[PDB]
């Protein structure tokens, strides 16, 4: 935990996020899904503008495109797990004290 | 001057930021093994000494960091006296306090009234289910090491 | 048999050339001592209030001081008195770990 981000006692909305949990791992693993993101997106790019034009073959454009979906999909699960640090809070209501300070 | 592809080039610089992120995340864990400390304060005594294996994610506390500029004050009321408030303050026999209504006082170990005047917040909205007590959270100023977290205070 | 990491040990390898001393001292004696030495009816020694020496339990005194090291900020629940610490030599083996010990 790096701080806590929430006025105890207070009504806390659904969705604000009330800690910080230490996202360097997470960070690092997003830039890594993002950097796998970047050329598969590119070359689906290029693989649908050519396509218009049947220089590159059905396939290979599917195969592109499988490889840009999936790929946006573990994008999807580095953020998912970037997401899960700075916990949300789930519900919305009336929240007591911190058993758990920050720095543990 | 165009003698590689725009696409070999970019999965290429796609393999040196996914490799980078790689250094990054076991990087990560040389600076887990220097064990930094995760906030400042007076640290107390060791409990593994040298020599001791030491697991991952380990329930027994190595060592404990706590800093006290100020000090909260767990204090527990009664439901009923709750209860006999909120009867009171909604007749007119007992009018609400108002600007003063935050500041406490608290009695240490030997009688002696604390010198700083401290405020609450958070009277929680949890009772427990064997005595019926409401926990009330107050902040007091602790400029010396006068007041020691663990300690048995009235307030 | 033997698994990663279980419970119990396989041995215990103990150094006791120094030794350890954790002295344990209440609450409201400590907050006297403090309110004490805060005001002015108390001097404190600059040299000698380091010195701790023991008084093992049979009574006979134990030869060699011993320097003083903190007290823990953190008084437990349960018991109800902060701890302190001390370091005492010992070239042969005339204290050994786990004995009652007073200080």
């Amino acid at each position: 935990i790096l701080k806590r981000l929430f006025k105890e006692g207070s009504d806390v909305k659904a969705g604000q996020q009330l800690y910080q949990i230490d996202p360097a791992t997470y960070e690092a693993d997003y830039q890594s899904a993002q950097a796998n993101l970047a050329s598969t997106q590119e070359q689906a790019q290029r693989y649908k503008l050519l396509v218009a034009d049947q220089a590159v073959s059905k396939q290979q454009y599917a195969d592109a495109n499988a490889a840009y979906l999936q790929s946006k999909a573990a994008v999807e699960q580095a953020r998912i797990n970037l997401r899960y640090t700075k916990v949300l809070s789930p519900i919305s209501g009336r929240i007591g004290r911190s058993a758990v300070t920050e720095g543990a | 001057d165009q003698a590689v592809s725009k696409q070999q080039y970019a999965d290429a610089n796609a393999a040196y930021l996914q490799s980078k992120a790689a250094v990054e995340q076991a990087r990560i864990n040389l600076r887990y093994t220097k064990v930094l400390s995760p906030i400042s304060g007076r640290i107390g005594r060791s409990a593994v000494t040298e020599g001791a294996l030491v697991t991952n994610g380990q329930a027994n506390a190595m060592a404990t960091v706590q800093q006290l500029d100020p000090i909260y004050v767990d204090v527990t009321q009664p439901s009923t006296a709750l209860l006999r408030l909120r009867r009171e303050l909604a007749s007119g026999q007992l009018e609400r306090a108002g600007d003063n209504a935050a500041k406490v006082s608290l009695k240490l170990e030997d009688g002696s009234q604390y010198p700083l005047e401290g405020r609450l917040e958070f009277s929680e909205v949890s009772v427990d289910e064997g005595t019926g007590s409401v926990t009330i959270r107050a902040v007091f100023p602790n400029p010396n090491n006068e007041l020691l977290p663990g300690m048995f205070v009235h307030a």
